[PDB]
């Protein structure tokens, strides 16, 4: 039955503008 | 972690920065995380050669090793902007101040008093003065050489003269700066007595030798080649505080020669500061460009390396020859189009080499001449008064 078959790149790195 | 600091320190002091870069990169190679000091170290070494990007790559990597920055990476994050005249910039890290709380001393001040001299804004330069006495904190020596230098080079001799006789009461050994650009200003409007009168006591200088050596060449008494040697001792000297001084030393002479009359000592001054280390970003010759980068100089600074650029350029092909007047966020803008830089040069090169150099259609601060126009151009006499 129901038992069956065992049931941080791009941070801290922006442009500065 | 002592030698790395040291051996950054050093090369931020003295303007070496690929050796500073190949000690970053040797020490991260070994799984070191860096420290502040030495971040800020190289990241002031980047400024002094004008390499605003690796400074500022630099800076962004602080923040993601965990290094967190501190007072001294600020001032030579200042410092670096104010050399160049990016004072959008300035601004930019001084509202990153404001926001972060930590309070401005003299150096923040004078270093947006400077940047804004570079840039041309007398009139925020003079309120930025004005604020620094509202609030608090007593100026040093170096914001009155700012303010000297910023009235001197906005044709302001009267309040020039007010501030030299103010600032030699108080028994300070006046320095090498207020002697050069006072000649400066004085040979702005041919003040020849006054530039004489300046000269008699700046002769005999019986208390320190730099301003002998310099007093004595500048009216070409040391002009020979034995009489040329001193000169070079005291120049040798001098390149030992940084390279931070020795661009202040240099603009301040170079724009006393060329406004004095002495246009050949300008420019023997200039070829001798090259090979010092000096203005490392001054000129690049490849196939591609022949460019001179002016926009850390001063107007008398300016006219010698142009003349001296120009006369190189006919000797002699590059695809394209070019002028950085201004370089920063202000090339994006027509701001950059007014600014002093870009006229001064505009105009020095109009009234030189005719209708050649003309401008770019892309970048706001630079000045452009196309191989073409190269092809159908000794172009600047260079005489001693």
């Amino acid at each position: 039955g129901t038992g069956f078959n065992k049931g941080d790149i791009l941070f801290y790195h922006r442009e500065f503008c | 972690m002592e030698t790395y600091e040291g051996i950054i320190f050093a090369c931020g002091k003295g303007g070496l920065h690929e050796d500073a870069r190949k000690i970053l990169q040797y020490m991260t190679a070994k799984d070191v995380v860096p420290s502040s000091k030495a971040y800020t170290g190289v990241i002031e070494a980047f400024g002094q050669a004008a390499l605003y990007e690796e400074a500022l790559v630099a800076f962004n990597t602080m923040h993601e090793v965990g290094s967190n920055p501190s007072i001294e990476t600020f001032h030579s994050l200042l410092y670096s902007f104010a050399r160049g005249g990016l004072f959008k910039e300035s601004e930019v890290i001084l509202s990153r101040l404001v926001n972060s709380g930590i309070p401005r001393n003299r150096d923040t001040f004078n270093a947006t008093i400077e940047a804004y001299k570079q840039g041309g804004k007398f009139e925020e330069a003079v309120k930025t003065y004005v604020d620094m006495e509202k609030s608090r904190c007593d100026p040093d020596e170096r914001t009155l050489e700012a303010v000297l230098s910023v009235y001197s080079c906005a044709r302001l001799v009267d309040e020039c003269r007010e501030q030299f006789e103010e600032m030699k009461a108080s028994d300070i050994l006046p320095s090498i700066m207020c002697y050069c650009m006072m000649l400066s200003v004085y040979g702005k409007t041919e003040s020849w007595d006054d530039v004489n009168e300046l000269l008699e006591e700046m002769l005999s200088n019986r208390v320190s030798n730099i301003h002998q050596v310099i007093g004595q060449m500048i009216k070409g008494n040391y002009d020979d080649d034995s009489n040329w040697q001193i000169v070079e001792y005291v120049l040798d000297k001098l390149n030992s505080e940084g390279c931070g001084l020795g661009i202040r030393f240099y603009n301040a002479l170079l724009d006393a020669l060329w406004w004095l009359g002495q246009k050949e000592r300008a420019a023997r001054v200039l070829n001798e500061a090259t090979k010092r280390g000096i203005f490392p970003e001054l000129f690049r010759k490849n196939k591609l460009v022949w460019s001179v980068d002016v926009h850390r100089m001063s107007e008398g600074g300016m006219y010698t390396a142009l003349s001296v650029w120009l006369n190189d350029l006919s000797d002699i092909l590059p695809q394209l020859a070019v002028v950085v007047s201004v370089r920063g966020q202000l090339e994006k803008s027509s701001a950059a189009r007014e600014s002093p830089i870009t006229r001064a040069a505009f105009s020095f090169l109009q009234d030189h080499v005719s209708s050649s150099f003309s401008f770019t259609g892309w970048n706001g601060g630079r000045i452009m001449c196309q191989r073409s126009q190269l092809k159908q151009l000794n172009i600047v006499a260079l005489t001693n008064s």
